[PDB]
């Protein structure tokens, strides 16, 4: 039994959430924000990402050099990431270097200089990154997957944004974005590791008290996405490995089918030829794939957002003449989630998840990420007991019912990249989403 | 029938004193009248090999055993097409009729059968 | 971590307040002790293959029912086999480790079909990073044998089943085995290890064939997969001041989209390269290395010259600020090393097997500017500098240029 | 060989009494002058490809009608293009050389489909011998660039059509071209070369980018083609005494099924290894090399230690008999080199292109025992010993050990 | 017919002033009514490729030309199946209709034809 997550509020509406650990000597403190690239329009797309760059480019007081020195003097590191619906700015430091790291964060968030010269310097950096994301094949595949699944919708936009916007983002647009979105009722100050909650709340009162509140404070994790069955093919015969993702519309964080979708995802599971144990996994798809050498890897996913999600699989394969077999057998395993799954598969997957959901929370950063994610998406840290109960309530009937409404005979979003000549047209892939024998 | 089945049933018989006393002499005469040794075969050379399990066990043979098996098959094929029997050193002596393949196929089948059982496990 | 002894096996455990336990077996069987090149990597990959009581297949299927995970790695000093599971499943995991150490059937087909292919993919994935290659080549030049043996199996030196069986006969023995339990009740572990590992051979301490000898030289590795350069300095007397020196010199950034205030980080300015100062304490010997990776070989050449200059500049004199930074960053490094289970296991493993009492992060020494500058001065004036170039080696610097 | 000049081109010919003539074009375009690695090898392989007047195909079909043959090779100093034919067919061969030098269409498809594949098979065949590899690696260590450039094209550094076109623009020019005719009437050759090579550009002398530098070190090439080791000693002052030294030291047997009376030959006794002392005069620098190839790395290690000892023993004392034997072996070596058409062409080529007058075999200097001792002592006291292990490099000696 | 034949005959015509004066305008009208440019093709995209000679010439194309040809074939195939014509930038302008392939195939055929001639040479 892990220690209780303590939670307090300030007057402005800033949540402070902490989970202490006496064994560690190092503590992760950071700010989880319920805002991301989804909050941009098509004219400022890429602003959130641009700000992340400029947050570490100098503040009202300290310059970029001074900022660097200050963090180095603490001894720890600062890190940040922007997603579609969440922005995070954390600081891993020593036990005694927690107050100073908290001070640095409040400064970069509330009073960043955003100098015009610094903007111009970052423009080139971001422009370079736009023509360097190509290398990260998995990211390319998933960015195209969102773009096609949520065609012409805010969830379908890239985080980096288009080249055109990058050349036109001004300090005004930047300031407007962070003034509208980085409000106290949308922010959670999170501490994990060697933190005292009462100390953290005092530091929040000292640094984050003059944060604006939004005009209409909705609860944390408050959102209509209309999924498009569709495909993107990025054929490249010079690549040796094909990368293919297939997804259907999945479930949001607060769906009643949230855990049922995770159990279904665990029945298919992951596979990697480089891991020694993978040839012995219980998953039917894993056995088919390893015995026939159909793939280098596959990873099932169930990605959630506030009002939608994507559930599917990501495959990598060098077997270019049997891509058809790989996809065929994958979708036939999905069909079995609706037609054949019994207590056997379900209980096995639940057993695996019961551990996996706790196992994920390794170090202080992992714990802080969990607290922050849960606070910004659900509005609360769900206790392991509640999670164990929600998983226990998933039955074989629930999985079959969920699959029959979500997978069976449904439109898919499909992205292929690389030597995908062997990937059949949309109809033949989508026809595998049902079985004529059933 | 699986090699596993054959080996286990044979072991049940060899355990029983009565059974072994009556079965072992019959099995030895059977093998003499079978006459595979007169084509220079070992018993295991006759086992059906066109299954996934057997192809796996044959790939696991040590290279020397594998090369010698190839030669015995080619030599028996040449006796068969000529309508001749082995003579002299080509005849398999009872002491040379070793079960070189049985251990490999028993391991292949042990895994295959465990996989089938474990595919049907029920969390209690 | 309460150190004890259970049936002749050293057991260290630290109870916690979490649902997840980590149990690690640390073996004195890393590559410095290897008998044949690559055998310690192959032995690591042979863990949790078929044992007499439990097949690899059955183990994996049962591990999935507990939702446990398995992690293994090889260093120059240890093989580490770690399992992560829910607290209550402890007896199963202790028994599984016992089966591996006492009853592994080392079958030829497992070596050919399972173990060696996985070892080969492991190495190819690591080598995708040219910095990994450069730092491995630097150890090979600097120490030749022992610490200079390759950590990983290579194709050019084939490990046989007899090699792995012999090495396992030495390594899998009470004298070479330490058990480390994170978030494990110490009294419960001692009782279980005491019953499970009672019939393990005693064996003898595996020793390094030959004394550690220090050499200088160059190693040019032509790859077509990116460029790196290590400037390593073998140390005959490994001092803890080199830890502070590495942390000071630095190389990486401590914030996103930044270079960093560290000397080596300020040597990459204007290029697309990355530097990393790394000290490797190895008991009898040591290695201080400055690894510079990058795309352009000319860019690397530039940074390499600035890197050597930075070390000389440090040797001249460092300020009180710089000294305080070195200590702060070194204490943080120690803290996170003792936190991460991968490295935690090996730290206590070294205390249990070897005898080197762990240095707590709170007991990391503060080095004065004098002591830091003296340490850097001792490195700039080394008689045996090692340079390992990887990639377009014709365009990368040579030792005599640096 | 009567040296003359015909339309700005240096022409050397020697008439004979045979039906067979050899005509060679020697070009100052060997690898020491190579703009990019491998370009001189690729240029050599591009000779007799499609020219504007005559396709590669038509040339080969016509060469078969004359029964002629074509030989080409690349050294560190030259590209040599040689044809062998009946005396009377001289004008055809002169015209074919002119077409190659003036009118080669350097087409991309020839590079991809014809030239580069042939260059790659050429190299793989040479590398089948690990002694070739060891001696190539030793030049690379000793000189780095220039003389340290690879002679042959390698896969890791691709030569482009633009590279080869640029280099050919420099090399195929009157200043870099010498014509050598064996069993060719000298007056007839001068008249033909004078009409055929009149419109060739004048160009300028190709030079080595940078001054030749001397270095020491190691080169461990992990192969499985066999095992070899070169003990090279770079010479800053090229002297003819090292020719007699190499001959004296020896290594190969003078008779079938023997070992040989030579010091190096008497270091292989008991083993199945083979040694060869070789001196490489390059005008501005030199290289004395002792290459030991064999099956067993342990055997090689033994011979390698005896090899360095033999050199030290020579430095101590050579007998008068040994000095006379060195003169005899060296005179014979000179004679056969001037006979072999491949080496003959390059010897006169050096005289014509540089100005280094050939040393006739009858004018080979006799070095006194004192002179030979001096030479070997200088090599034993070289401050830059180069070692190049090929094969199981872990089991082959290092520079420090020798 | 060989590309060589077509190119040589065309060159005979372009030489003759009279002939060119009458043929070049007809050829230009022909090309306009042919209408291949309205599917975004270049003329050379239409040449029959299923011959050893043509497969060799296509392998010799620079990678850029080769990738662009692939795109134009796929784009024309999509116009064909949709019963649409190119519009705007997809229409091939007369200045874009370059003979990118002709030089490669003329070299392939020159070698092929020389080989045939030389296979029939008679020593005099």
């Amino acid at each position: 039994v892990s220690p209780k997550t303590r939670t307090s509020n300030l007057k402005n509406g800033l949540t402070i959430a902490s989970e202490s650990n006496p064994l560690v000597q190092t503590a992760t403190v950071g700010v989880w924000i319920d805002a991301g690239s989804r909050n941009e329009n098509a004219y400022n797309n890429g602003t959130a990402h641009f700000f992340e760059h400029l947050a570490f480019k100098g503040t009202d007081k300290r310059s970029q050099h001074q900022l660097e020195l200050d963090i180095e003097n603490m001894g720890g590191h600062l890190n940040a990431y922007t997603s579609r619906e969440s922005t995070v700015y954390y600081a891993k430091s020593f036990k005694d270097d927690v107050p100073k790291s908290v001070e640095i964060l409040a400064d970069i968030l509330q009073h960043s200089k955003l100098a015009e010269s610094a903007i111009d310097r970052e423009r080139e950096v971001i422009t370079r990154e736009l023509e360097e994301v190509n290398k990260q094949y998995e990211e390319v595949v998933f960015d195209h997957l969102h773009a096609t699944a949520f065609m012409n919708q805010p969830l379908g936009r890239t985080i980096l944004g288009p080249r055109e916007n990058i050349q036109t983002i001004t300090n005004t647009e930047l300031r407007k974005f962070i003034t509208e979105n980085y409000t106290a009722d949308r922010m959670v100050l999170v501490g994990a590791g060697a933190v005292d909650h009462d100390a953290l709340v005092e530091l929040a009162e000292k640094y984050f008290s003059h944060l604006p509140s939004s005009q209409s404070p909705v609860p944390l994790g408050t959102p209509i996405p209309n999924f498009v069955g569709s495909e993107v093919r990025l054929r490249d015969d010079t690549m040796p490995v094909a990368h293919i993702a297939i997804a259907v519309e999945g479930v949001s964080w607060t769906s009643e089918d949230y855990y049922t979708a995770l159990v279904a995802q665990a029945i298919i599971g992951n596979y990697d030829r480089a891991v020694g144990t993978s040839r012995h996994q219980g998953s039917r798809l894993s056995n088919i794939v390893s015995e026939n050498n159909l793939a280098n890897s596959f990873q099932s996913f169930s990605t959630s957002y506030s009002d939608t999600g994507l559930w599917g699989i990501y495959l990598t394969s060098e077997n270019t003449t049997q891509i058809d077999d790989l996809v065929h057998f994958t979708l036939k395993e999905w069909n079995r989630l609706s037609t054949s799954v019994s207590n056997l598969q379900v209980e096995r997957a639940k057993s695996q998840l019961k551990a996996g959901l706790l196992l994920s929370l390794d170090g202080t950063t992992y714990v802080a990420e969990d607290i922050g994610r849960q606070l910004t998406t659900l509005g609360r840290r769900v206790t392991p007991a509640e999670v164990e109960a929600k998983l226990e309530a998933v039955t074989e009937h629930d999985v079959r019912a969920w699959a029959q409404k979500t997978l069976y005979d449904k439109d898919i979003a499909l992205v292929g990249l690389g030597p995908i000549e062997g990937l059949y047209d949309y109809n033949r892939i989508r026809n595998d989403m049902s079985m004529m024998r059933w | 029938a699986s090699i596993t089945s054959v080996v286990k049933t044979s072991e049940l018989i060899l355990k029983s004193p009565l059974l072994s006393k009556i079965v072992v002499p019959l099995a030895k005469t059977y093998v003499k009248f079978s006459g595979y040794r007169q084509l220079g075969f070992k018993m295991n050379d006759l086992i059906i090999e066109e299954t996934p399990n057997m192809q796996l066990a044959l790939r696991r043979l040590p290279p020397t055993e594998s090369y010698d098996r190839v030669y015995r098959l080619i030599r028996a094929t040449q006796f068969s097409l000529s309508h001749k029997l082995a003579t002299g050193n080509d005849i398999t002596k009872p002491e040379e009729d070793d079960h070189y393949l049985i251990p490999y196929i028993l391991d292949v089948e042990a895994e295959a059968f465990e996989k089938d059982a474990l595919d049907n496990l029920e969390v209690v | 971590f309460s150190t004890a002894e259970a049936a002749g096996v050293k057991v260290a455990a630290q109870d916690g307040q979490s649902p997840i336990s980590d149990l690690s077996v640390v073996l004195r069987g890393g590559s410095r002790y290897a008998t044949v090149p690559g055998v310690s990597h192959i032995l690591e990959k042979f863990a949790f293959q078929n044992t007499v009581p439990k097949s690899a297949l059955r183990f994996v299927r049962e591990l999935e029912l507990f939702g446990g995970k398995l992690y293994t790695h090889t260093t120059r000093e240890h093989i580490v086999l770690r399992t992560q599971f829910l607290k209550q499943d402890l007896p199963y995991f202790v028994d599984a480790f016992a089966n591996v150490l006492k009853e592994t059937k080392f079958q030829q087909f497992e070596l050919t079909e399972r173990v060696a292919p996985v070892a080969e993919l492991d190495l190819l994935k690591r080598e995708s990073d040219p910095a990994f290659t450069a730092l491995e080549a630097a150890h090979e030049v600097a120490f030749r044998t022992g610490l200079g043996n390759s950590v990983y199996a290579q194709g050019y030196s084939p490990v046989t089943l007899e090699d792995v069986k012999e090495f396992a006969r030495q390594v899998y023995a009470k004298q070479n085995v330490a058990v480390v339990g994170n978030n494990v009740v110490p009294a419960d572990l001692q009782q279980l290890v005491g019953t499970a590992f009672a019939d393990l051979q005693e064996g003898s301490k595996v020793t390094q064939a030959g004394t550690t000898t220090l050499h200088g030289g160059e190693a040019r590795v032509r790859t077509s997969t990116g460029n790196a350069l290590t400037i390593a300095l073998p140390i005959a007397e490994p001092k803890p001041v080199y830890h502070a020196l590495a942390s000071f010199l630095g190389g990486p950034a401590s914030m996103p989209w930044s270079v960093g205030a560290s000397p080596l980080a300020q040597a990459t300015v204007g290029t697309h390269t990355s530097v990393k100062a790394t000290y490797h304490n190895y008991g009898d010997a040591g290695l201080f290395a400055i690894t510079i990776k990058g795309d352009s070989p000319a860019e690397i050449s530039q940074v390499a010259h600035k890197a050597v200059q930075a070390l000389k500049d440090t040797g001249a004199e460092v300020t009180e600020e710089q000294a305080a930074r070195a200590y702060a960053k070194s204490k943080f490094a120690a803290a996170e090393a003792f936190e991460n289970p991968d490295s935690s296991a090996s730290v206590i493993g070294m205390e249990l097997l070897s005898g080197v009492s762990r240095i707590a992060p709170e007991n990391v020494q503060k080095f004065t500017p004098a002591e830091l500058s003296e340490a850097a001065a001792q490195l700039s004036a080394s008689a045996k500098p090692v340079v390992a170039a990887v990639g377009q080696v014709h365009a990368l610097p040579f030792a005599d240029e640096l």
